[PDB]
């Protein structure tokens, strides 16, 4: 999600979001203090290289440990 | 005219629509009698008034869908889930107060106050434990409950 | 679920404690500490 | 042979419309 | 300059307008001469009824008031060249932000300066190595 | 259900309903291809009255089938 | 009312030697080797090389025809390799038994092997789109009569092909002729939709229903009298049917009960074939043709009577809605991308209609017995609906950006919807959020609870079970509804809400689908799905004039990567980058959709039948308390079933295994454009330049990357590719080894 | 707030000044050049950093340069 | 007391609100609208 799609939609998206929060009634009465933006180029880029990273690491480590654990255990 | 759907509050040029789900007679006269916006309260009440309802219900889904409806211990495993969602709840607000009110302390408006905001946590954490209890014990006694809705106990 | 190792009571209170009373002091820490001025 | 519980929740849900019908006519005539 | 003298133009009223950046930070407004009472689509979101004479609209950042701008200066017959875009703050100062010298940017007069010139070409920058730990940018300095 | 005057009583008294329709609510109906006269019905010109009888038509299909069965 | 110019364009061949005349800047000169993608980007781009709505209305005329040869000469290729190099005869012989097959392979190199033994003798690869089970719909006897149609096919096509040149170049219409939109309306909708229903009517009367029940009473091939031998002979059509000696005159005396024997209304399946009725669908189009030419006289012409659709549009103003459709048929009429916008919108959903339709009503003859042709007919025209829906996305957008004029429509529905745009969008995005959590949340959950091993705890049936009571009810109306309300029909509408299960040769046709609460996870799934790609595709057409991010959206074009690296960043914020996204989305909408079909069709409905009436399935009842899962969806589903593409080598499905491995391939390939962006490729493309310049060899055409957009392009493209390829050949040869 | 730095290269072209879409950039009287004018941004709390200003410039490796650094509310586009 | 008929659980939840919960909000609205200026 992170690799393939970029900032610019992610930003219009969290447009309409700041908008539900700030006209919803009850929801008025906590605001955030920083604003919310998207998450920057090189920055959601570096979020999608580490849960490609861990994401493959972690479903080797599964494999990898328990087909040669159930073949010889 | 006929039209149904304006401008908010007569400038066209705020981002919003006045509608009869927005702002209508009903929802300005219902949203705006709620504990949170209705004038004339401490935060301490209107706290206590938002902490009731919210405890009272959240009873609900941990007795009938948590993990302890198979065995006896149905209601006191969701009293216990709900009080640590309550204490959650209040630890974040308490905390959210704690951090956004603090400088110019601007007078009128004063639940967005570092002190009324204080007084909302104080409020939410008596209401919630209160409809929490007041909910588990109307639960658990479900006995008598029935036996004095049905009338047999006469 | 028991311990039959020694000190099995240790990690009755460790779990709950490294899993909520941990990160949420830590967390209401850190959120006290980078939306301050 | 007699009725359903369903009957009886459909019956509510049908005349919860003319509740709200109702309303907006004690609001129309009261203005 | 200090008074913003306008009428608001007719709408409906849209979802896309002022937030609560309005009557907090900031916001902005722009200012024009009309001719007729012709229809211009704002960068709000939908169009809008131009009214006759000087007219007023609130905008909540600047880049929709340059896109309006170039609006009003491109896409009309009766070319409006003569509007005047103000950034309002809550406390009630009005400054002048464009065109403030006077004359429009996109051609030359005199009494600017030039602000932000080099006098060297972008290969002849020079190296982050000698300002390593001056903690100056190797483009300022 | 055959060729009887009973249904081409109601068949007739349908259509003639349709007319009756066509020259009450037909917003413009004269300007088409113009009709020999208005000895007829109205003054509805050739596609109108064609139009209106194929209407008759469709409500003679309608209550004939309707009745057929019924 | 016709208005034709004569001669407007010279025929000349002159022109086909400068490729990217109809530009102006492409006609310069290709300085730069992106010239040629812009070449093929901007061929059919017809608004941008003339702007004057009469150049580009006939382009778009000669275009049509174009396209209409290329679907009369692939039309006519498919009755042909029917004709010459297929089995249609000896399937028509044994139709029960042999598998239908329609290409011979040249053996060259090995591939001899894929010609396998289809049944009969004849070799070859068996064919899955099932138009076999159309022809015998239709009343194809014999190869011959296959082969003068694809020899009339290939005469319209060069037809057609004529027809473009001479609308062209010869007698264009002007742009009053394309404007006249009611004649183009109730024409479309009598002459050519009503008027060919009735010649199918009339077909389905004369030619499919006396060759078919001839054909089910067991008549064997080259003794089936000639189609045209029953219009010759009256005598031969009226020993089937007792209503032909009744002739003409009934149907005009309104006595149409005595048609009651040969125009019946049965409905559910025919118990001898397998498929539908054929008096029930002849019946069917003769009222399809009845209520569209009623329907074709609606819209007012030359002859005063009639609805102009300007004051239909007038009329409908309500408090809500403000001036109403007040400006609509302006629009609609002056811009050819609304109407390809709504044309796709309603094609897409149309060929998704076709898709859920012909599964549970299966119209063909012995079209439910064979499971590959079922499922290969549903699952393509699913992925031709939604890519034609995400079109419709894409078309709104490129309305708006160069064919929106906010002038002349005010305050009408229109402008209202751009006016609240963050209104529609901040909601459809919490209903994304909400049914995300309550479709893919409950199969966290419940892989959680069967993982902990605490399967009381799950959302299975013997657990917390969530009853889709909306749909039984539903179902219950179906079964309740002939007799009820619907008394003149004898079976249901079909047999997949409930009744007896249909068998015809040992295998199921379709028996009652229930819904336990499996089908309520994958239904909230498929809402799910549909509200994302129905979330990206809005706010690209919503948010393709201005936003609040960058106002100056108009400007910049439909087809833009970005606005630069400021506002924190821009990228992917055009109307192009959100038919981008919801190719995607349409991709994963819609192999969850068919992967649900596909498994539950092959757990609960298909499988071999046993005489005593019990019934088993193919995979044994799997999608009761196995579908629940994302385990159970990839060990049951996705392991299970993939061994028949896996150990299918040395045999007739050995080309579905290296198409298996080539759709893995090219989603793998996708990913480079995806992840990569240009500028990486540019420094690195200018470096063997360098290594060109070394050696002399450096072309005077400048080497340069692809743009940004063209990038993501053809990652999406490469990427739907190859997950469409790597499906296909799972369907076909997992459905090929079941039968 | 970003830096839009403007080199000596500029021959007056004004073509980033008309392209900008938020006046920052103005061109300021200059003997360097044969148009003898060259642009200038004062107004650099204004710049988003869109970098609008080098898409249309003839100069090889265009002239002017906005070099992206701190961030506002400004320099984000933020309407909230 | 029971309810031999069909959604025997509808009054026993009815009775209370008709009786407790729709007067006293009832007297509530009624008392806030007649005494506020
Ligand atoms: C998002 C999907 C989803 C859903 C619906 C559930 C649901 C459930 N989980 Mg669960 N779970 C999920 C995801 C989900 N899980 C994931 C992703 C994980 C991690 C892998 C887990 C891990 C997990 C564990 C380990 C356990 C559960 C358990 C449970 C059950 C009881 C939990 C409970 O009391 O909730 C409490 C919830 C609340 C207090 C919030 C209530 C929100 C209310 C209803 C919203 C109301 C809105 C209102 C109607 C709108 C109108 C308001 C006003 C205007 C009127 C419940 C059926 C437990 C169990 O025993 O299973 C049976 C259990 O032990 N879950
Ligand atoms: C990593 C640590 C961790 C630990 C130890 C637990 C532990 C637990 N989870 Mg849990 N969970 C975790 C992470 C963790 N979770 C995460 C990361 C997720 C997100 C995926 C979830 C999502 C999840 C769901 C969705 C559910 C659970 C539930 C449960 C409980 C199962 C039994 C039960 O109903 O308890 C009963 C409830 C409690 C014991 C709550 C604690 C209340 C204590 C007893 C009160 C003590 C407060 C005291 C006054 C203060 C003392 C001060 C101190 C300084 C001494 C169990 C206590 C289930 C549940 O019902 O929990 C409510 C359930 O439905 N979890
Ligand atoms: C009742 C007469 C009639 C009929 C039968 C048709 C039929 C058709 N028109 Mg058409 N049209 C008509 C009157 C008619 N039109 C009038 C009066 C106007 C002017 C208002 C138009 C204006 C018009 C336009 C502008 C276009 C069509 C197109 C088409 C084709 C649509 C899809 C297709 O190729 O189908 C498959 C082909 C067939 C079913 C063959 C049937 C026709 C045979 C040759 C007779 C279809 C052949 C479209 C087109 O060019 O498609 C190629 C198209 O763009 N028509
Ligand atoms: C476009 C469609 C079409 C066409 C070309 C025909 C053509 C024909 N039909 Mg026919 N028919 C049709 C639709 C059509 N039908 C439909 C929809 C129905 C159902 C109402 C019938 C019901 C029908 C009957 C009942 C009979 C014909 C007969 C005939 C033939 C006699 C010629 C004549 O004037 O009639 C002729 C070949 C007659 C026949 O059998 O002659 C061979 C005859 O008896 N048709
Ligand atoms: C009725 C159908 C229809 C029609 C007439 C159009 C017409 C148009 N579209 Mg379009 N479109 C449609 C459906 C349609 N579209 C659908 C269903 C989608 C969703 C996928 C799109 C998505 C789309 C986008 C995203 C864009 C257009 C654009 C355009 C315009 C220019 C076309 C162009 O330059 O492409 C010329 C032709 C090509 C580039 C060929 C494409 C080749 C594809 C990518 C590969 C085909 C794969 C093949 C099937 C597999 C085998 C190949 C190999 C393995 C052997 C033109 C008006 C463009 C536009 O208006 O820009 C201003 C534009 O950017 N369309
Ligand atoms: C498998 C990877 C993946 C996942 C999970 C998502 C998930 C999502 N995408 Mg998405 N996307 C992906 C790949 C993925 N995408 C790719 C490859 C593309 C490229 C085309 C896109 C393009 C795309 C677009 C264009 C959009 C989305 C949107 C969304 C959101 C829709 C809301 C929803 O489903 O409810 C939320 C569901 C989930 C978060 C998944 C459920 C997981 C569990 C229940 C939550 C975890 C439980 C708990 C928090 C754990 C606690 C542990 C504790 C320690 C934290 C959702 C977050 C849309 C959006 O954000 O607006 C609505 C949107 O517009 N996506
Ligand atoms: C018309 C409606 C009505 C109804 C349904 C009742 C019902 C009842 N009356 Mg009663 N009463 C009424 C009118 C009514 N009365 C009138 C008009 C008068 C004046 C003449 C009286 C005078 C009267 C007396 C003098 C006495 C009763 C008593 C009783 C109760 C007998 C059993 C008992 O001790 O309950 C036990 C008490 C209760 C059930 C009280 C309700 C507490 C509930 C369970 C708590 C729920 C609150 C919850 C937190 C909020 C939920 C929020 C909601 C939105 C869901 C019974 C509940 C006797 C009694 O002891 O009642 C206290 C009694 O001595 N009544
Ligand atoms: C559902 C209610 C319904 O369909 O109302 C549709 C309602 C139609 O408004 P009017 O009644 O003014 O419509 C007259 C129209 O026929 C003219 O286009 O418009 C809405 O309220 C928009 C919100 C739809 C989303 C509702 C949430
Ligand atoms: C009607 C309606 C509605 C509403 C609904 C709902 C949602 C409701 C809720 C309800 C609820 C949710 C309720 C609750 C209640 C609660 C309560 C009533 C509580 C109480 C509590 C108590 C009684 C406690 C006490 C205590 C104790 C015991 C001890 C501790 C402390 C304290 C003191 C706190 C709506 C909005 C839709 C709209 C219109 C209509
Ligand atoms: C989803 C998405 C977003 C939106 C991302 C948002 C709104 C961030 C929201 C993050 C939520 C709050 C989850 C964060 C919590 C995580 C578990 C991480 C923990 C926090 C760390 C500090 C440990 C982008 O901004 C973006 C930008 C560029 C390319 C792709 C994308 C992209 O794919
Ligand atoms: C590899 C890559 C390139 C480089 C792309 C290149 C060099 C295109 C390669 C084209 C070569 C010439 C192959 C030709 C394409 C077809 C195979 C042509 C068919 C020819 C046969 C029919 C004979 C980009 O430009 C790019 C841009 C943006 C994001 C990602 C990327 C990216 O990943
Ligand atoms: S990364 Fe590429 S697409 Fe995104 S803003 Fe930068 S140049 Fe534009
Ligand atoms: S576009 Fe480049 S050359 Fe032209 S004025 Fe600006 S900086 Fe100078
Ligand atoms: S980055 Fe954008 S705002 Fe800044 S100078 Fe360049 S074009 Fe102007
Ligand atoms: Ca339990």
């Amino acid at each position: 999600m992170f690799l393939i799609s970029w900032r610019g939609y992610w930003q219009e998206l969290i447009e309409t979001i700041v908008w539900a929060h700030e006209r919803t009634p009850l929801a008025n009465l906590v605001r955030w203090k920083d604003k919310p933006v998207a998450l920057s180029i090189v920055q959601a880029r570096l979020v999608g290289l580490a849960h490609f990273t861990v994401g493959y690491v972690l479903t080797y480590a599964a494999f990898l440990i328990a087909s040669t654990a159930g073949k010889f255990g | 005219s006929n039209q149904v759907v304006q401008a908010y509050n007569g400038d066209p040029f705020v981002g919003h629509l006045s509608t009869p789900i927005s702002d209508s007679a009903f929802t300005r006269t219902f949203i705006g009698n709620l504990p949170a916006y209705r004038k004339g309260l401490s935060p301490i009440l209107r706290g206590l008034e938002v902490g009731m309802a919210h405890g009272y219900f959240l009873i609900g889904p941990w007795t009938l869908l948590g993990p302890l409806r198979d065995s006896e211990y149905q209601y006191i495993g969701g009293l216990i889930g709900a009080l640590a969602l309550i204490l959650v709840a209040t630890a974040a607000l308490s905390s959210y107060g704690l951090v956004t009110f603090q400088g110019e302390q601007g007078s009128g408006d004063t639940l967005q106050t570092a002190d009324g905001w204080s007084q909302f946590a104080a409020g939410f954490f008596v209401g919630g434990m209160g409809g929490a209890f007041v909910a588990y014990f109307l639960l658990e006694n479900l006995s008598v409950v029935d036996g004095i809705f049905r009338g047999l106990f006469n | 679920m028991d311990g039959s190792y020694a000190a099995s009571y240790l990690p009755w209170i460790l779990i709950p404690m490294v899993g909520w009373l941990f990160p949420a002091v830590t967390m209401g820490l850190l959120f006290i500490h980078i939306e301050s001025e | 042979m007699a009725l359903s519980d369903t009957q009886i929740l459909a019956a509510l849900v049908v005349a919860l419309l003319p509740a709200f019908l109702a309303f907006r006519l004690s609001t129309e005539l009261y203005k | 300059m200090t008074e913003l003298s306008g009428q608001p133009p007719k709408f409906g009223g849209s979802t896309g307008g002022l937030l609560s950046k309005a009557n907090r930070e900031e916001k902005y407004a722009i200012t024009w001469t009309s001719a007729s009472e012709q229809v211009f689509e704002m960068p709000t979101g939908g169009a809008a009824i131009m009214n006759e004479g000087e007219n007023l609209l609130y905008l909540a950042r600047k880049e929709q008031c340059l896109a309006l701008g170039t609006q009003l200066r491109t896409k009309f017959k009766p070319k409006i060249q003569d509007y005047k875009i103000y950034r309002v703050y809550p406390s009630g100062e009005v400054q002048y932000l464009h065109p403030a010298d006077g004359v429009f940017p996109e051609k030359v007069n005199e009494g600017r300066e030039a602000q932000g010139t080099k006098t060297r070409r972008i290969g002849q920058n020079p190296e982050p190595v000698t300002i390593k730990f001056s903690g100056k940018a190797p483009y300022e300095v | 259900l055959s060729w009887s005057p009973k249904v081409a009583g109601v068949m007739i008294a349908c259509n003639i309903l349709a007319i009756a329709f066509g020259k009450l609510t037909i917003k413009q109906q004269n300007v088409g291809t113009p009709m020999p006269s208005s000895n007829f019905f109205g003054g509805f010109g050739l596609g109108a009255v064609l139009g209106t009888a194929s209407f008759g038509h469709i409500l003679g299909a309608g209550v004939i089938l309707g009745l057929a069965n019924m | 009312k016709v208005s034709v110019d004569n001669n407007p364009v010279p025929t000349s061949f002159e022109k086909w030697g400068k490729p990217g005349h109809f530009d102006r800047t492409l006609a310069r000169g290709p300085k730069t080797t992106t010239w040629i993608w812009n070449l093929h980007a901007n061929a059919h781009d017809f608004d941008s090389q003339t702007s004057d709505l009469e150049d580009v209305s006939r382009k778009i005329f000669s275009a049509h025809f174009g396209h209409l040869a290329v679907v009369f000469v692939w039309l006519s290729g498919m009755y042909f390799h029917g004709a010459k190099f297929s089995n249609y005869e000896g399937w028509l012989a044994d139709p029960t038994h042999i598998k239908p097959s329609a290409q011979v392979v040249w053996p060259i190199v090995g591939q001899g092997i894929l010609n396998g033994d289809v049944g009969g003798g004849f070799h070859g690869i068996q064919i899955t789109s099932g138009l076999f089970y159309l022809w015998r719909a239709s009343g194809f006897t014999d190869s011959y009569q296959l082969y003068c149609t694809a020899i009339g096919g290939l005469v319209m096509a060069a037809l057609m092909l004529f027809a473009g040149w001479f609308h062209y170049h010869v007698k264009a219409p002007k742009l009053e002729w394309f404007q006249n939109v009611e004649s183009m309306m109730n024409h479309h909708l009598a002459g050519l939709l009503g008027l060919g229903s009735l010649g199918w009517a009339g077909h389905q009367i004369h030619v499919s229903m006396p060759i078919n029940k001839l054909l089910d009473a067991g008549v064997a091939p080259k003794d089936i009298p000639l189609p045209h031998e029953f219009i010759l002979e009256p005598s031969k059509m009226a020993e089937l049917y007792p209503s032909f000696a009744q002739g003409l005159t009934p149907f005009f005396t309104l006595n149409w009960g005595v048609y009651s024997d040969f125009l019946t209304f049965k409905g559910g399946l025919n118990p001898v074939t397998g498929g539908l009725w054929l008096s029930d669908t002849a019946h069917h189009h003769l009222a399809i043709a009845v209520l569209f030419i009623i329907a074709g006289h609606m819209y007012r012409t030359n002859w005063g009577i009639g609805h102009s659709m300007k004051e239909i549009l007038e009329a409908h103003k309500g408090p809500f809605t403000g001036e109403g459709h007040k400006g609509l048929y302006e629009i609609l009429t002056t811009s050819w991308h609304a109407q390809l916008a709504i044309n796709l919108a309603l094609l897409g959903s149309l060929t998704i209609i076709v898709a859920q339709h012909m599964y549970a009503m299966p119209p063909y003859p012995y079209q439910a017995i064979d499971y590959a042709t079922q499922l290969s007919l549903f699952t393509h025209h699913m992925w031709i609906g939604g890519f034609l829906i995400v079109g419709a996305g894409a078309h709104g957008a490129i309305f708006m950006v160069r064919d929106y004029d906010p002038a002349k429509n005010v305050n009408n529905l229109l402008d209202r919807m751009l006016r609240h745009r963050d209104a529609i969008i901040s909601h459809l995005n919490w209903v994304c959020i909400f049914l995300g959590f309550h479709s893919f949340g409950l199969y966290i959950h419940n892989d959680t609870m069967r993982a902990l091993g605490r399967p009381q705890d799950m959302f299975s049936d013997t657990a917390i079970q969530l009853q889709p009571i909306f749909a039984q009810w539903v179902q219950h109306l179906h079964t309740l509804a002939p007799g009820a309300t619907a008394p003149n029909a004898l079976a249901t509408a079909s047999y997949a809400f409930g009744g007896e299960t249909i068998a015809v040769a040992g295998k199921v046709a379709m028996m009652p689908i229930t819904l336990g609460t499996a089908d309520f996870m994958v239904h909230h799934i498929h809402a799910f799905t549909i509200h994302v790609t129905a979330l990206i595709l809005l706010k690209g057409v919503l948010y393709a004039r201005s936003s609040r991010l960058v106002p100056d959206k108009a400007n910049l074009g439909f087809r833009f990567p970005c606005d630069g690296p400021g506002r924190g960043g821009t990228c992917q914020v055009s109307g192009w980058d959100h038919v981008f996204l919801g190719l995607f989305w349409m991709y994963n909408s819609l192999s969850v959709v068919i992967f649900h079909f596909s498994w539950k069709m092959q757990s609960d409905v298909w499988g071999t039948v046993s005489p005593d009436g019990s019934v088993t399935h193919v995979t044994l009842g799997n999608f009761a308390q196995s579908a629940i899962t994302i385990n159970g969806w990839l060990r049951d589903f996705l392991w299970a079933q993939a061994a028949n593409v896996i150990n299918s080598y040395g045999s007739a499905l050995s080309a579905y295994g290296i198409m298996f491995l080539a759709g893995h391939f090219v989603f793998a390939f996708s990913l480079m454009f995806l992840f990569s962006g240009r500028g990486y490729w540019q420094e690195l493309i200018e470096s063997i330049v360098w290594a060109h310049n070394k050696l002399n060899v450096a072309p005077a055409i400048q080497p340069r990357a692809l743009s940004i957009i063209q990038g993501r392009a053809v990652g999406v493209a490469h990427y739907l590719l190859g997950g469409i390829v790597t499906t296909w050949a799972f369907f076909l040869a997992r459905s090929l080894s079941i039968g | 707030s970003h830096s839009v730095k403007i080199y000596d290269t500029c021959i007056g072209c004004t073509q980033c000044v008309r392209a900008c879409p938020l006046d920052v950039l103005e061109m300021v009287p200059w003997d360097g050049c044969k148009a003898a004018q060259i642009a200038s941004s004062p107004r650099t709390e204004d710049c988003v950093g869109c970098k609008r200003c080098e898409t249309a410039c003839p100069t090889d490796f265009l002239s002017i340069r906005v070099y992206l650094g701190a961030e506002t509310t400004r320099s984000m586009g933020l309407a909230y």
